[PDB]
């Protein structure tokens, strides 16, 4: 039972606007849908095929390829932690192991509530403030473990 | 530090308080100079070849001629649509230049771009960048937004009659989609795979158009270019790589950054002079100059310029010149290990040795630090670092992800063999059967 | 399994068996005749057997009256045990999922990961 | 005019250096248990006097041999159906000596003229509804329609109607028009085809009771019941 | 190196004694895994061989097979002469502790050879046995 | 165009790839992606070859026999110990995830996979970890579904929608955990699916309607008929 939006249609016809190919905007199509609803459900990638035009196996397959277009679904909050080279020399370890010890789950397990969504994810791009983590659209830097419990009380 | 205008010619224009640059502030110190004079008192042949005079090298890790790339468009009239492409992903670790030359000097990359489109006559360009980078695309949409209001994007672009319009394309977070080819499949709305060279994407790239991707560093190598000079360029060091890069130290360093320096100075200079060195307590062990997919090298190689082909001599590769720092506490069968598994599970799954050979090492690894390791693993890492290098694979990030595997084999082969302790059993015995015992 | 590699290697030709498969997902033979007028127990059915399921055991007094009745079928050769080798099963090792046998419950064989999953 | 089919394949005294063409492998297996249920003595092996194939393995399959009509595609290290690749000249092309099957006819010197009795357009008459016909690849052929794994795969006997034509007779999709063939009230199922034109009924041939002579036929007494 | 690789034995004195006898034109020399030199010869030239080995200084006392082969579907015949049958002699030499195999290469229509049984009594057992499983005559 | 494997001089077509080249003259590569009528992709990177482009060349280059256009003038090494032991590398690393279900696989004997395994002449295991494993989707009557036994050659999406123009098979997944099928389950809908149990080198697209009521290849009694 899916059904697109108003604002969803519309921008992402906007988006087909862009391009000279409505399979281009597939991927901010994607992006839309997981902002809007926290992720891609499964009637969300027949939507995204009627409005484009594409056939369905190539919006799963665009949808299934990134790692940030989530098609499972999520919390709340969606923490994104880096495990990449230069964090582990910072150790990132600790701070899985904090963020491990707090919310009492694994990395790609959600919480009985619904609150965080522990993930690792690629490097950041600020490997000179390393280790960093990102929440939802917050950046993170110079992390230490004990600063996890105060840091993970600004998302109820 | 301090950061004149003639041996910093994209750092110069920074702020104190670390925020961005906007178009009355840009245009203030010298900004859209040489794209006014690209735009007025040039045509596009002559932009590119002083774009080839100058010796600008691509700064995206390869080091191409890239006036040499712009001259490999096609000269036919019949294709006026043209697409320049901006690699703003960086999805390399180690890698944190296009963070800073985005997120506070913006209008820099839209001017630097606005002449490459020109000097292609490009009819549209696309940032392709990474999704990690918010404030960076807010910046991009405001410059943007600012730089078509006051007559430089759009229509009619000071009169000389281009047009040209200008896209943020926000990635979904592959490390693969910075590679161009695979950066104009997922620019297409497709999987990240990228092509077969040839056809190169110069002259059949993005929808079957002439297509020309270049790093951010490039596009904001060119404007200093265009108004200052060539033979200015050609004149910042006594280098047979002429411009300044972005390069910097990084990892359990005294003060990690990034800094602008030529060509050709020594990596101790930048841990030390810049970085500081090593922290309280801490020794050195091995750098790698140029991110994750570079190979290792020693305290010996630290005095050694920082040069395409100077590093590319004693067995290794420039890369983006951002620095790591590996100290003696960090075992290396653990962090070869991790890059390993960052390698394997980002690959786009594409060609068979890669794919199906990058999870065999990450699992070898995974034994060897657990310290499960049986004996013809070592043996088995070598062949898959020999069968995984150029032109076995279909492009070029397996070699990149096996070149600090060898790396590590060849100088730290004394904690990989640490990592052996069981004997090798792949068979058990079935009750019945008598196996076979090869000597 | 009813794979036929006993009936192909055979070098006289003296198996005879159809593939059925169960409600579950499991293959079995239909039938399973052997010509033991026609057998030289050569012991190449056995040798090339994956699943050590066709055994020749120590039994000879095999005397008949009529070599129709020499043809055994699935009733005659099928044991109510292991034979000679007792703790092997080919199901155990092989990768389709058949009754109490979930995909990745084999040997060396890990769960499947969903397209789907978040997990980079 | 049929003169060609002599020339579609060689008669049954072709052979490969003496010898036939095998139907089956050469690994062919159970020949001597195969029939011992019936009997324990194996019989003569059927012989083949039509063509110049035999029911055994003893013939020539090799990829190399100068014929055109081709049992299974087997070479030596080569099992799957890429094994097609070594009995071509090259490799995607056309098979080598030649392909089977000779055309009857050749191209005339002169053609035909106009055919001048162009068609009148459609106009449709009230009552009688013209029969279009829906072609199904699983289920419009007499022989196919019998196969009992076809029967999960065709879909269900639908009459295909207009939007216009549906409203006003007052069916809708899913409820049953019985429509009468010569002494035959027959009911249907309604799908609704905007596609189309007024005045038609869509209709299955090839189905069970649907033949495909039903195709430009009338089709007056269309109620719904 | 092996002893399975294809040796195409030119090293052995009996094929110099060959082409210095017969000419370097008169037969063709196989390269197989036999381990033996592998001469094919012309059929007019058979007896004469057979006579030229029986009378060396350490010669050929030795007919150790005689038999034909049908090489009428054989597809891989590189480096061999035209036939569509053919009739192979092995002959042993005990005091030189060598052998050799003369092959002599026969039509479909022409298939009649030279008899062998003058130069070898024991070759009559043979000849029944290749005229009656390959049709091959033995004039 | 003239090339030279080996040592020997071929007269070949100068419009096409090597390695179709080199199967019509009958020479054995090893080959998953390429098919004749799909074309080239260089995915299963199987086909390599040792490339000269001197008669006086030592080195060479692994060079992709289906992606090099045989031209006027390449000297290519087939039987060469680097590039055979590449394919044979590459044999082993499509079967590190393969399962063992050759006995109870439609395609037994009758599999790709199987004669290039023993073409390249691996016998010899030495991966010792787990394998990764799928689910199966169901295609409809006619197509039965095994994705364990997938080797990601991209044959199945090339000739599904390149060519058959169908619409509901794609490829979805991961850098490993590639999946080749459809975004749920139910019947494939294209008139041309039934190509896909002979396009498929490995057992994953098999004949639901031949597994009924299966027999093995060599059980087979052939006939050609229309
Ligand atoms: N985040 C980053 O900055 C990362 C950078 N890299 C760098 O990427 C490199 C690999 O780049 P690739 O594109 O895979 O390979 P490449 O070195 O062959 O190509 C790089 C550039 O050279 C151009 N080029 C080279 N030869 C050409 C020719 N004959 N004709 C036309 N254009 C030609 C290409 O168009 C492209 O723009 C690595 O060596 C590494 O240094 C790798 C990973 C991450
Ligand atoms: C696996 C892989 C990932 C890459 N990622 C990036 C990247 O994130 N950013 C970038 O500028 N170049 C990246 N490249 C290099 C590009 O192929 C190419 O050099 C870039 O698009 C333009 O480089 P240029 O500045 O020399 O023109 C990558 C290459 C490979 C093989
Ligand atoms: S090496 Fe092959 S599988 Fe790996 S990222 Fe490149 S094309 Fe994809
Ligand atoms: S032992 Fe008998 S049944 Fe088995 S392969 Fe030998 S002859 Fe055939
Ligand atoms: S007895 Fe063994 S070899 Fe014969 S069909 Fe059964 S499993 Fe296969
Ligand atoms: S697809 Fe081939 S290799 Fe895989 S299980 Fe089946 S027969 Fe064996
Ligand atoms: S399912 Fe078959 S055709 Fe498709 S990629 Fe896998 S092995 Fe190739
Ligand atoms: S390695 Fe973690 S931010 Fe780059
Ligand atoms: S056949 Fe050439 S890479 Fe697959
Ligand atoms: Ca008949």
């Amino acid at each position: 039972a899916f059904e697109l939006s108003a604002a969803e249609r519309e921008a992402i016809e906007h988006e087909m606007h862009h391009y000279e190919d409505p399979r281009a905007a597939s991927i901010e199509a994607l992006k839309i849908v997981q902002k809007q609803r926290g992720w891609v459900p499964d009637g969300a990638i027949h939507a995204i095929a009627d409005v484009l035009g594409i056939p369905a196996s190539d919006v799963e397959g665009v949808a299934t390829f990134y790692s940030q277009i989530f098609r499972q679904p999520v919390g709340r909050h969606v923490i994104r932690y880096c495990d990449s080279v230069v964090c582990h020399i910072n150790g990132y370890q600790g701070i899985q192991a904090a963020l491990e010890k707090k919310l009492n789950i694994k990395p790609g397990q959600t919480t009985f509530d619904g609150r965080f969504t522990l993930l690792p994810t690629c490097c950041l791009g600020n490997c000179d403030k390393g280790p960093n983590m990102m929440i939802d659209e917050d950046t993170h830097a110079h992390l230490t473990p004990e600063a996890i419990p105060e840091l993970l009380e600004r998302y109820k | 530090i301090i950061r004149t205008p003639e041996t910093h010619p994209l750092t110069w224009r920074l702020r104190d308080d670390k925020q961005p640059v906007w178009l009355d502030e840009y245009r203030s110190k010298n900004g859209y100079e040489g794209a006014r004079k690209a735009l007025t008192g040039l045509s596009p042949d002559e932009i590119v070849n002083q774009v080839k005079d100058a010796g600008l090298k691509g700064r995206g890790g390869a080091g191409f001629s890239t006036g040499l790339k712009w001259s490999l468009m096609p000269k036919d009239e019949s294709m006026n649509i043209r697409y320049l492409l901006c690699n703003a992903d960086e999805m390399e670790p180690g890698t944190y230049k296009d963070r800073l030359l985005m997120e506070q000097l913006p209008h820099l990359l839209v001017e630097g771009m606005l002449i490459s489109a020109f000097a292609l006559k490009a009819y549209r360009g696309y940032i392709f960048l990474r999704g990690e980078y918010i404030e960076a695309a807010v910046n991009l949409r405001r410059a943007i937004a600012e730089a078509t209001e006051a007559g430089l994007l759009g229509k009619n672009i000071m009169g000389t009659g281009f047009d040209f319009e200008l896209f943020v394309h926000t990635g979904a977070g592959r490390y693969i989609c910075g590679e161009e080819t695979a950066l104009i499949n997922s620019l297409e709305g497709r999987r990240a795979n990228p092509r077969s060279k040839p056809p190169f994407p110069a002259t059949s790239g993005a929808w079957g158009k002439p297509t020309c991707v270049n790093n951010v560093e490039t596009l904001c190598n060119v404007p200093a270019i265009l108004a200052n000079g060539v033979e200015w360029y050609q004149n910042i060091s006594k280098s047979k790589d002429a411009g300044t890069k972005l390069m910097g130290f990084s990892g359990r360093v005294k003060n990690p950054g990034l800094w602008e320096l030529p060509f050709g100075t020594t990596a101790r200079e930048i841990l030390e002079d810049y970085a500081g060195g090593m922290r309280d307590g801490l020794k050195f062990k091995a750098w790698q100059p140029g991110g994750a997919g570079t190979d290792f090298l020693t305290e010996a190689h630290l005095d050694l310029p920082m040069e395409f082909e100077s590093i590319g001599k004693a067995g290794s590769r420039l890369g983006t010149a951002l620095a790591m720092a590996v100290d003696h506490e960090i075992n290396m069968v653990s962090l070869v290990r991790n890059l390993e598994e960052f390698f394997a599970r980002e690959s786009c799954g594409w060609c068979t040795p890669c794919r199906d050979g990058l999870p065999w090492s990450v699992k070898i690894l995974r034994a060897l630090e657990r310290g499960e390791g049986q004996p013809g693993d070592i043996e088995t890492l070598e062949q898959l670092c020999r069968f995984l290098g150029p032109g076995k694979t279909f492009c070029a990030h397996a070699p990149g992800a096996v070149e600090p595997l060898q790396s590590a084999i060849k100088y730290f082969r004394e904690e990989f063999e640490a990592g052996i302790k069981q004997p090798f059993s792949n068979t058990h015995l079935i009750n019945g059967i008598q196996p076979n015992l090869l000597k | 399994v009813a794979c036929n590699l006993c009936a192909v290697a055979c070098p006289v030709g003296c198996i005879s068996l159809q593939k059925a498969e169960t409600k579950d997902g499991r293959w079995y033979p239909e039938f399973f005749r052997i010509n033991f007028s026609r057998c030289i127990f050569c012991g190449l059915c056995e040798e090339a057997c994956p699943t050590t399921a066709i055994q020749l055991t120590p039994d000879f007094e095999m005397g008949e009256y009529k070599r129709q009745d020499l043809v055994y079928e699935k009733e005659d050769l099928l044991i109510s045990g292991p034979g000679k080798y007792p703790e092997y099963n080919f199901y155990r090792m092989a990768g389709m999922a058949i009754d109490g046998k979930d995909k990745g419950e084999a040997e060396n064989e890990a769960k499947p990961i969903d397209v789907k999953s978040l997990l980079p | 005019e049929l003169a060609g089919i002599k020339d579609a394949a060689p008669d049954a005294t072709f052979r490969i250096r003496g010898q036939k063409l095998a139907r089956e492998p050469h690994r062919y297996s159970g020949r001597t248990a195969m029939r011992a249920n019936i009997s324990v003595h194996e019989p003569r092996q059927p012989q083949d006097i039509d063509t110049m194939f035999t029911f055994s393995m003893e013939g020539n399959n090799q990829p190399t041999a100068h014929r055109s009509q081709v049992p299974f595609a087997w070479a030596p290290g080569w099992n799957s159906p890429q094994a097609w690749n070594k009995f071509q000249d090259e490799v995607g092309g056309k098979l080598r000596f030649g392909d089977p099957g000779v055309r009857l006819f050749e191209t005339s010197e002169n053609g035909l003229d106009y055919f001048t009795s162009v068609p009148a357009r459609f106009q449709p008459q009230d009552g009688k509804w013209r029969i279009a016909p829906y072609y199904h690849l699983f289920g419009s052929d007499e022989l196919s329609q019998r196969a009992p794994v076809f029967q999960s795969r065709m879909p269900q006997p639908y009459i295909k109607l207009n939007p216009a034509d549906a409203a006003k007779l007052g069916v809708n999709a899913g409820t049953r028009v019985s429509f009468s063939y010569d002494g035959n009230t027959v009911t249907l199922p309604v799908e609704i085809a905007e596609g189309l034109t007024a005045g038609q009924v869509g209709l299955p041939m090839g189905m069970s009771g649907i033949a495909p002579v039903l195709a430009g036929a009338h089709l007056e007494d269309l109620k719904e019941a | 190196e092996p002893a399975w690789q294809t040796r195409d034995h030119l090293d052995d004195p009996v094929i110099g004694e060959l082409r210095n006898r017969f000419g370097p034109d008169a037969f063709t020399v196989q390269a197989t895994r036999t381990g033996v030199p592998v001469v094919w010869i012309k059929r007019e030239q058979l007896l004469e061989v057979g006579d030229f080995l029986k009378k060396l200084p350490k010669p050929y006392v030795m007919l150790f097979d005689l038999h034909g082969m049908d090489e009428r579907l054989r597809t891989h015949r590189e480096g061999l002469p035209a036939a569509d049958f053919s009739v192979f002699y092995h002959l042993i030499s005990i005091d030189r502790n060598r052998d050799i195999m003369l092959k002599v290469a026969l039509a479909e229509n022409d298939l009649h050879v030279p008899t062998f049984t003058k130069l070898f009594p024991n070759a009559n057992w043979y000849e029944r046995e290749t005229w009656d499983l390959f049709g091959i005559t033995f004039d | 165009a003239t090339i030279h494997v080996d040592g020997k001089e071929y007269e070949v077509n100068g419009a096409d790839n090597l390695l179709e080249a080199c199967l019509s003259l009958g020479l054995d590569i090893p080959y998953f992606c390429w098919h004749p009528a799909l074309g080239s992709v260089g995915a299963c990177r199987q086909c390599a070859v040792k490339q000269y482009q001197n008669a006086e060349d030592t080195r060479g280059r692994l060079v992709m026999s289906c992606m090099t256009p045989a031209s006027d003038g390449t000297f290519i090494s087939i039987d060469d110990e680097e590039a055979k032991q590449f394919r044979e590398s590459v044999v082993e690393w499509l079967m590190t995830n393969h399962p063992h279900d050759c006995p109870v696989c439609e395609e037994g004997g009758n599999c790709h996979l199987q004669d290039m395994t023993v073409m390249t002449g691996h016998s010899f295991r030495r991966y010792r970890f787990t394998k990764r494993t799928h689910r199966n989707q169901d295609l409809g009557p006619f197509i039965s579904h095994e994705m364990n036994r997938c080797i990601a050659c991209y044959r199945c999406v090339r000739y599904y929608k390149d060519y058959a123009g169908g619409t509901d098979l794609g490829v979805y997944g991961a850098h490993d955990n590639v999946y080749f099928g459809r975004p749920e389950d139910g019947t494939l809908e294209s008139e041309f699916s039934g190509n896909l149990v002979e396009i498929c080198p490995t057992g994953v697209f098999t004949d639901k309607t031949h597994s009924e009521r299966y027999n093995r290849k060599w059980d087979m009694q052939f006939a050609p008929s229309i």
